[PDB]
């Protein structure tokens, strides 16, 4: 959250 | 301990907004590793792509450095060095690019 999430 | 001040991709402690002001004028694949002003000694990969600056947490857990749980490194330098050659696609399908160009180019 806020950033980027993997996959 | 590695001294990251050496590398032309290390921006030190820098805020999110300043990073999008700095990277917006560059080609896709331009990146920087910065320290997060709200989490001391935690880092982020900021990379321009599709005219927007994406931001990825560098997690440190159980002595691994990683941005996805599915690929881990001993150090931040080794993390960056792996993703300079292998696209982030393998764990960020939103983001098919390697860490091509450090921002101090």
């Amino acid at each position: 959250n806020g950033y980027e999430n993997p996959t | 301990e590695i001294d990251y001040t050496a590398y032309p991709w290390f921006a030190g402690n820098m805020e999110r907004q300043q990073t999008d002001n700095l990277l917006k004028s560059h080609a896709s694949g331009t990146y920087l590793i910065r320290e997060r002003p709200a989490e001391a000694e935690r880092f982020a990969i900021s990379i321009k792509f599709n005219d927007e600056v994406k931001h990825i947490k560098v997690v440190e857990k159980d002595n691994w450095i990683h941005i996805t749980e599915a690929k881990k490194f001993d150090s931040l330098l080794e993390l960056v060095e792996y993703y300079q050659c292998h696209s982030l696609k393998e764990s960020f399908k939103q983001l098919d690019t390697t860490l091509k160009y450090p921002y101090k180019s």
